[PDB]
């Protein structure tokens, strides 16, 4: 029981809290996308590669916190 | 305070400004409007005089 | 009822000594030094009134007036050394007149112009507006309730201040610390009256621009 | 598309005048187009074709050597 | 008991502090579609599109959280 | 009683700290909408449908937070 | 005890972590409708309504926060 | 005791995390008064009222908070 | 013992996270005023006194925060 | 059982949290490069690698968080 | 023993995460100073002055989570 | 027991939490140099040092959070 | 064992959540150091010390955390 409700508590935790920091930076990558096209139009096609590059790389570090909250859930 | 005192407390208040606009406004009102006046009325004839 | 009856006495003297002191310091002298200080509250008060201006321009004018020198009366107890049973529930009978008198406000207004006379109207297109009337009730419930809250909510922060500050500074056996706590706490309680006059005014401009 | 008072002047020469109510044209430093009631304010732009709007619904590109507007 | 008092606990956590990030993360692209428009208001075909990939992507963060949330309130 | 108790304190967990990213977030756009309009007043009705939109996707991640806030208070 | 224990804990988490998000977004607001008027002084009757409205639904995160808090405490 | 307990606990948390928000949401609308006036010194007496309304309103959403913590230690 | 553990962990959480926000706060508002002062000299003598009323009002939302700690510890 | 419970929490606490800092810090590099870019096109080969590189070492924190998260779970 | 752990708790609780506010604030002031005189190198013996009494208000607000941790820890 | 439980919880709380300070922070001295290098390239050989140094100092702050970590898990 | 327990625990709450916010703080001051440097070269002696200066008081905080998460660990 102790350890099943551990699991639990331990899943909501690194779940929840750590996929925040890219749910706030994938944002950011596209409001300077955003930005960046609106001050220079031309550049579009040069920075959009770069905003799903960087917006992947922020994206794996939820992932990472989702695996952890899916081994404690299921492994 | 338990009862009864916040009530003095608070009618003081109120009749401390009936009694102000009664009396002080009138003394104090009045009384202040001097400078008012006054300075309002040395200026006023500088100019007009200045000017014709 | 010492702690309790005593404290109304007190609060009820202080408000005697602002009556008083008005009209018979008004008729004299005031005089220079006294008469330009006057000048800054009149006249301060006037630039203050453009904004509400007109309205309660008597009524509000004498009003905060007199709101200055029965709020210094709690810069007394803060100036006594610098036992209570007058200032606890005399604060307290502070906070009643003041916040009491916030709720009367409205009502005041709300005779005093419409205001009030349409206030019954608040509802209106608004509660339609803005279809739902959970929006429109919420709301102006929220706003009698809150002209209150807010206005005593300041008069009950002032006087538990004042209780606070006294409480550090009598406690301690050393002085110093109560001496540095009681001249901060000190411009803290003078920027506070001042803050209160300006509250006043804020509900009250406020009334004028509020409906 | 013809704006209220507008003219694309030099000392030497004016080169356009009158209202344009849209103007396309590049800014030096970013998109410029010409559209009411935005605020006042000052910039530069880079050479080229601009391609604006006038009155009656006359439109052309008019080559900027680039320059404050 | 221990094991339901614990899901009950582990829900709370991961629905509600993980999904602050796309609260904040949906504004901030959303400013930068609005800020990007007023300075240059010919860009707004070009922009609005990668404002809503962007919301969306932020979104699924939450999303994320949330699925955490369900699966221990009802799985 | 313990499952009880777990409902109260999951239930004040997710209701109150995912809303906070909300109450950024709204805020966030309407200063933008607020900037864009002051910088380019003419761009006002274009931008001011942008607002409402955002404001209204960014409010729907706290309302994900007080469904299940509601869910462990009451379900 | 433990479930009266559970309410006041739940009480004081759900109160005053979700109110600061409004703390800040309220602000965030006026800060912008300060730094617009500033730069675009006549924009003052437009902008000020905008503030309002912001302001207001920006306090309705923590009012829902403060809401579940005053259920805890009372209901 | 555990009630006695858990009412301190309540106290401190709804007391002082939630407060956080206008100590720094009141600080971010003084610099916009004092960045708005240096830019614009002429319009001093317009935004000063602006900055006082909304202190007012980020120091009531703390006001909030205390009054729980309060409700907790002495009611 | 309970009461006088929960006093003592109550104390330590209202003290110190409350008080982040003007340790930021007061800060923020000091960048204002340098920045400010450094983009236009001559307004020095009109927003340091904002600056100063700012700072306390920052300042006194912590300074709730220490009273409910010391509240706590000595009440 | 207490051991293995105080493992499996451990492990939520340290994957989920700290991994947040590169989510946001990830994101804060790719913006810089993309307005960088956006503002001046020919320094694209100059600070590309920087980016790169700063992503490496802002994505290396996280790492950390992670690897002591998989050591709670399966050391 | 119950009152000890929780003064050690405590301790810990109030000494690390309100410093985390200086230790930003400290740092946005002298941001502020460096990037003012930048701007502006004659305004340095103004400035300067401003970001030391800054800096020591901001600093204040942890030597209060300080004082509490080393009453926690030794009185 | 309960000390090795509360070795496995304390080295998860100390590992994470802390090391997204610079998680964000390296990324922020990134993103500084790739703004100042995009603005002016021919100071890339000066500043670039300075984003070393940097770096470094606010890696450093994390190894001390990790250091701790490490001291609970293995000393 | 529920003292040495609480030690460990409040070591690890010490020492990571506080040292944070000098991790950002450290960063925030060599990213305003790198931009006032890139806009104007000729101030970097200048400056230069004003940021180290800075850092210290800065490092100073966590300095402060890791003291009493030290203290907890091994006095």
């Amino acid at each position: 029981n102790l350890n099943m409700d551990l699991l639990y508590m331990a899943a909501a935790v690194m779940m929840g809290l750590a996929a925040i920091g890219a749910a706030i930076g994938i944002g950011i990558l596209g409001g300077k996308f955003l930005e960046g096209a609106a001050r220079q139009p031309d550049l579009i096609p040069l920075l959009r590669t770069q905003f799903f590059i960087v917006m992947g790389l922020v994206d794996a570090i939820p992932m990472i916190a989702v695996g952890l909250g899916l081994y404690v859930m299921f492994a | 305070n338990l009862n009864a005192t916040i009530l003095g407390q608070a009618i003081a208040f109120v009749l401390f400004v009936l009694f102000a606009m009664k009396y002080v406004w009138p003394p104090l009102m009045a009384a202040i409007e001097k400078r008012q006046k006054e300075i309002a009325d040395g200026l006023a004839s500088a100019e007009r005089a200045h000017k014709d | 009822m010492f702690f309790s009856v005593v404290l109304g006495l007190l609060f009820l003297v202080l408000f005697r000594s602002v009556a008083k002191k008005a009209t018979s310091g008004v008729p004299g002298k005031f005089q220079t030094a006294i008469e330009l200080v006057i000048g800054f509250v009149n006249g301060s008060v006037k630039d203050m009134y453009h904004g509400k201006s007109k309205l309660i321009a008597p009524l509000a004018l004498t009003i905060f007036v007199w709101v200055f020198l029965m709020n210094l009366m709690d810069l007394l107890p803060i100036d006594l050394l610098p036992r209570v049973v007058p200032s606890a529930d005399v604060n307290v009978t502070l906070s009643m007149a003041l916040g009491v008198f916030i709720l009367i406000l409205f009502y005041s207004i709300k005779m005093k112009g419409i205001g009030g006379f349409t206030k019954e109207l608040t509802l209106q297109p608004f509660n339609h507006w803005a279809f739902i009337p959970v929006n429109l009730i919420l709301e102006g419930v929220s706003l009698l309730s809150k002209p209150v809250s807010l206005g005593l909510r300041l008069f009950g922060n002032m006087y538990a201040g004042e209780l606070i500050f006294i409480l550090i500074a009598g406690l301690l056996p050393w002085w110093s610390q109560w001496i540095l706590n009681v001249p901060w706490a000190i411009f803290h309680i003078l920027i506070i009256t001042l803050q209160a006059f300006i509250f006043m005014v804020l509900t009250i401009v406020y009334l004028s621009m509020a409906s | 598309a013809m704006t209220y008072h507008l003219d694309v002047v030099s000392a030497e020469q004016q080169m356009f005048s009158g209202l344009v109510e849209k103007i396309q044209v590049t800014g030096s430093e970013g998109e410029l187009g010409i559209y009411p009631g935005h605020a006042p304010l000052l910039t530069a732009i880079k050479p080229g074709m601009i391609r604006i709007v006038k009155q009656h619904g006359h439109e052309e590109f008019i080559y900027l050597s680039g320059g404050i507007l």
